[PDB]
């Protein structure tokens, strides 16, 4: 979706469930984002 | 390894740096619109 | 040798890095972002293959 040919920028809305299966995958995605930023 | 990842990542990062090309969008952000994400 | 159009300094630097890495007989990976035109850099490298080998 987001690309260099978009002058409207983008709006990213991520729907996360409340405290059931969401916290683990979200925390793992945050740690994975930290590892990707460190790489 | 895990605990040795400081020296292994220090030598492996600069050792594998010549064989890879790392580019960031911050340099191309001049003609690129701002990006943002909001979790709900 | 690119009939699509002109290339920018990032695409020219990527193609020059791929050709310079290919001149030494070694291989490498491209970690550049997906919005950098990696396909246009690959086809532009096929147009940079003019060494004829």
């Amino acid at each position: 979706a987001h690309r260099l040919g978009q002058t409207k920028q983008v709006t990213v809305y991520r729907l996360i469930c409340k405290g059931t299966i969401e916290e683990r995958i979200l925390q793992r995605a945050k740690e994975k984002s930290e590892i990707q930023r460190m790489v | 390894k895990s605990a040795i990842d400081e020296n292994q990542l220090s030598r492996l990062h600069m050792i594998l740096k010549p064989f890879m090309l790392r580019r960031i969008k911050k340099d191309v952000e001049n003609e690129l619109s701002d990006k943002i994400e909001i979790l709900m | 040798t690119i009939f699509n159009g002109k290339l920018k300094g990032y695409q020219l630097k990527g193609m020059n890095w791929l050709a310079n890495l290919y001149e030494q007989g070694i291989n490498g990976i491209l970690a550049d972002e997906m919005g950098l035109g990696k396909t246009v850099q690959s086809i532009a490298l096929l147009a940079h293959l003019a060494e004829r080998e």
